[PDB]
């Protein structure tokens, strides 16, 4: 049974970084693509980015709006995962998932089925 | 591609048939479009994949319709412990865009 | 009945490629194309099934002239003649339309009059190497190959306007002869979007059906 | 059975030849001989389960592998002819179809509309890059469009079977060999700007097997120059 | 001089004629002819290569490489319709995309046979039979296996070959190429079970086209 | 090679020659003079070598 925890969330000034921890456990890590979504409270939901498994050469796909200002990055030693954090603003308060994506049939599908308990990260 | 969906606010009372729907503002693959759940402050979870294919450990009610560009959800009897929030997601090309919102209260 | 599906049936055709229209008097009115065979789709098509080409060229303009609306006071002109430059590659190039670059020695023009029959020209095989490169994978800036540059074209009346503007529109024809194909490629599946590179958007294989059985 | 050629000696035991005819030779230009005509036995990629495909342009693979880099960039024009092996080893209780094929002058795409890939993504040195089974984005900059449905040239992929390929299936086959003569317009070109072949590897049935065997299938690819000649005085 | 007389059709311009035209530049002395290997002087060599045949669509493996790859899995009933198509001239059929079909939208009349060259890409352990129908135009589509046998048919061991051959004319109902189970996929333990079929499409280099045209697959 | 008769590898037998130095990498290794032995098809490589006092 997968069962994604991240920490790391808490109180940031505005031009400054931070960096998140989401532990893997249930699955192997290298076979499934790992995803990151933010949800600001009572608003709609915004995709980030994702990062593909060992048989995909490790590659990432940013969104269009917030490419650059962070980073996906994983560990190769355990089933850990890490977000890079730079130059945040006052509008990025909103909590942080884990999710994971898996193939239906044989293809890609782009849905998201399992999903993090959700880490808050504000500003001041 | 934004997603209109229609409309955001309904209340229904146990025992009857409710439609909520999701437009694209391009023509989407019917192969794209996913369905979600979110309770009070919860980890939101799947619950229609493909549009016509229901996820792992949902009841048998729900069932999804639509293709082009206009998509639907029909469940077929209102129970106790589904009122909650919906939205759907697409993909034609980068970004995968969310919806807007389907929140549902108990009568 | 398979000698219709040989090559030189297949590609010995013409098309209108290019049409653009200039007027006498504006000091900015004369036509300009860079020869090439991406312009319109369904020649482009047909020439990216093979990767080596070699052909000779015929080229064949219908000009026609329309009347501007003039102020007043009794218009009236003689015949018009329009004066067609041809560019070898590495040759000068006009900016103006009084220019010198058109009186120059090594570029061949022609002069055509209105109401005869339009005027051919054709154009040998123009390349240092052996053979037209449809598709290059390599430097030259990235997938240009300028190996294959067949010249340019140049139109303008020669006739200084007197009382009435007149603007003119030229479609230029467009037609191989013994053409010989190396190398055939697979069909372009996906569109079409930039003129000088392959770029592409990623598309479905076959418009599906509803079922397996 | 056991072919040896310049110090290196691989074994085999079926061989598709190009378009037909056999590589053969012609200021004045020279043919070496003792020094590069060796199997320069490329490193070995592993095959998983959810595997897309792999690529290496020719022409650029070579350009680190001893004395044939030195030949390359001393000699900027040149003209060569190719001699592949493909073969990957598993049991009998694996499955799985390759496509090995050989396209001159394989073009890809961008990703953004307007730019043009650099050239550290079109060629990994002597390395294979790597099809992806998504789309490849369109907010990064220069980043070559990887799906692998239209083999990264804008065609259909089942239709690449036009060019010199040779199928391998697990069930039966085992081994693939090309023997490629040098396709270009220019009889001498630069070596350099140029990648005039591009070797891909794309599995359309894809790697299973049960629990109990080995969780991946090494493919090991062997490349050999032959009338090899080059410009200088 | 001389005394001439034109007939009509004389200031005329005709987009498909022939005449002999003025070159703009003469003493260029043309580059020479190579020996450039790979040559095609007609375009019926492009349609006798084989190209795989995109048989399983359905909508959603149409944009990956499921789209080739027919399932074949031991079930529980003996004898179900593993894939089947039906062989309809141009209107949006499997036949369409592949390398035969880009070619035979450029004409309108032709007429001859097909050659359809299965592959069986599973184990090396695994056996199993497979009925191979072709049903004739007219004749409606079997819906049995019984009656698929009465028609014309083929019956495809898989232990022994790996490749069976059929033959079928395609002209400009008008025919199933169903395929059925006969047995189910006999397995050794520690073997998987879910095999998959590729399919090929050729020329049995004997057929004409007439009338070209142009295609519709662009804007 | 004596293992099972349904294993496969490959090995390269590198030896290289007085004077040079001991490869520490394989490509190197597969620069000098070598010998790819495949596990599958054959179970014995024989390789000649000179040595001196």
């Amino acid at each position: 049974e997968v069962k994604l925890v991240e920490s790391g969330g808490g109180l940031v000034q505005p031009g400054g970084s931070l960096s998140l921890s989401c532990a893997a456990s249930g699955f192997t890590f290298t076979d499934y693509y790992m995803n990151w979504v933010r949800q600001p409270s009572g608003k709609a939901l915004e995709w980030l980015g994702f990062l593909r498994n060992k048989a995909n050469g490790y590659t990432t796909e940013y969104s269009a709006s917030v490419k650059g200002r962070f980073t996906i990055s994983r560990d190769n030693s355990q089933s850990i995962l890490y977000l890079q954090m730079n130059a945040l603003r006052a509008e990025d308060s909103a909590t942080y998932y884990c999710a994971r994506s898996r193939y239906y049939g044989g293809t890609y599908r782009y849905a998201l089925d399992y999903w993090g308990q959700g880490t808050s990260v504000t500003v001041s | 591609n934004v997603l209109t969906q229609s409309p955001p606010i309904m209340s229904a009372s146990p025992g009857e048939k409710v439609t909520m729907t999701c437009r694209a503002s391009s023509s989407v693959s019917s192969s794209y479009l996913h369905w979600y759940q979110q309770k009070s402050g919860a980890s939101p979870k799947l619950w229609i994949y493909s549009t016509s294919n229901l996820a792992s450990g949902v009841p048998a009610r729900f069932s999804g319709s639509g293709s082009g560009t206009s998509y639907s959800l029909t469940i077929s009897s209102v129970e106790a412990e589904d009122a909650a929030t919906y939205y759907c997601q697409q993909f034609s090309g980068y970004p995968l865009t969310f919806g807007a919102g389907t929140k549902l209260e108990l009568k | 009945s398979r000698s219709e599906s040989s090559i030189e049936n297949f590609l010995c055709r013409s098309a209108c490629v290019y049409y653009a229209t200039y007027t006498n008097n504006s000091k900015k009115g004369f036509a300009e194309w860079v020869i090439n065979t991406r312009q319109v789709a369904q020649l482009r098509r047909k020439l990216e099934l093979f990767t080596y080409l070699r052909f000779d060229l015929e080229l064949t303009f219908v000009i026609t002239s329309a009347q501007q609306p003039s102020t007043a006071s009794s218009v009236d002109a003689p015949v018009q003649t329009h004066q067609i430059m041809y560019v070898p590659p590495g040759g000068p190039v006009p900016t103006k339309v009084k220019d010198y670059a058109w009186q120059t020695s090594t570029n061949p023009s022609v002069f055509w009059t209105e109401g005869n029959a339009p005027p051919r020209m054709s154009i040998p095989f123009i390349s240092i190497g052996n053979a037209y490169s449809c598709f290059y994978d390599g430097w030259t800036v990235y997938g240009i190959n300028t190996l294959n540059n067949m010249g340019t074209l140049y139109m303008r009346h020669v006739n200084e306007a007197g009382q009435g503007p007149i603007k003119s529109t030229v479609r230029i024809y467009f037609k191989p002869k013994h053409v010989k194909a190396w190398v055939p490629r697979p069909p372009r599946l996906c569109q079409y979007e930039k003129q000088k590179n392959v770029n592409f958007s990623p598309i479905g294989v076959t418009t599906s059906r509803t079922d397996i059985i | 059975r056991s072919i040896t050629l310049g110090n290196s000696t691989i074994t085999t035991q079926n061989v598709v030849v190009g378009y037909g005819v056999w590589p053969e030779y012609l200021d004045q230009p020279t043919q070496p001989d003792v020094a590069t005509c060796r199997f320069y036995t490329l490193e070995s990629v592993q095959w998983m389960k959810n595997s897309a495909g792999w690529w290496w342009k020719l022409p650029d693979a070579l350009s680190q592998m001893g004395l044939f880099g030195q030949n390359m960039q001393y000699h900027y024009l040149g003209r060569t002819g190719y001699t592949i092996h493909v073969q990957c080893n598993a049991s009998k209780f694996h499955q799985g179809c390759l496509l090995v094929v050989c396209v001159p002058e394989a073009e890809m795409g961008c990703s953004n509309l307007n730019n043009t890939p650099e050239f550290s993504e079109l060629s990994g040195g002597d390395s294979a890059r790597m099809f992806t089974d998504t789309q490849v984005g369109e907010s990064n900059a220069k980043k070559v469009q990887t799906a692998v449905w239209n083999a990264g040239m804008g065609v259909g992929v089942g239709n690449l079977t036009i060019f010199p390929h040779q199928w391998i299936n697990l069930r039966t086959n085992n081994s693939a060999t090309l023997v490629m003569p040098y396709i270009n317009s220019v009889p001498m070109d630069n070596m350099f700007r140029h990648n005039n072949l591009t070797l891909m590897i794309i599995p359309f049935v894809p790697l299973n097997y049960s629990e109990g065997s080995s969780p991946y299938v090494p493919i090991t690819v062997t490349i050999a120059p032959m009338c090899a000649e080059y410009n200088g005085l | 001089g001389l005394p001439v007389m034109t007939t009509p059709g004389s200031t005329q311009f005709l987009t498909s004629d022939d005449f002999q035209s003025p070159s703009a530049m003469p003493q260029f002395d043309v580059t020479p002819e190579m020996q450039i290997p790979g040559r095609v002087n007609n375009l019926m060599e492009i349609a006798e290569v084989d190209s795989v045949v995109p048989v399983n669509n359905t909508e959603d493996n149409v944009s990956s490489l499921k789209a080739y790859q027919i399932p074949v899995q031991s079930n529980s009933d003996n004898g179900k319709q593993v894939f089947g198509f039906p062989l309809q001239p141009g209107a949006n059929n499997v036949l369409n995309r592949t390398l035969l079909g880009e070619i035979l939208n450029y004409y309108t009349h032709w007429s001859g046979s097909i050659k359809l060259t299965f592959m069986f890409c599973g184990s090396a352990m695994a056996t199993g039979k497979f009925l191979l129908a072709y049903s004739p135009p007219g004749a409606g589509v079997p819906k049995n296996r019984k009656d698929a046998m009465l028609g014309t048919h083929v019956i495809w061991d898989v232990g022994l070959q790996s490749s069976c051959v059929l033959c079928v004319p395609w002209i400009s109902a008008a025919g199933y190429v169903t395929c059925w189970y006969q047995t189910n996929i006999v397995v050794p333990a520690d073997v998987q079970s879910s095999c998959d079929i590729l399919c090929f499409v050729s020329a049995c280099n004997d057929f004409s086209v007439r009338m070209l045209k142009d295609t519709p697959f662009i804007r």
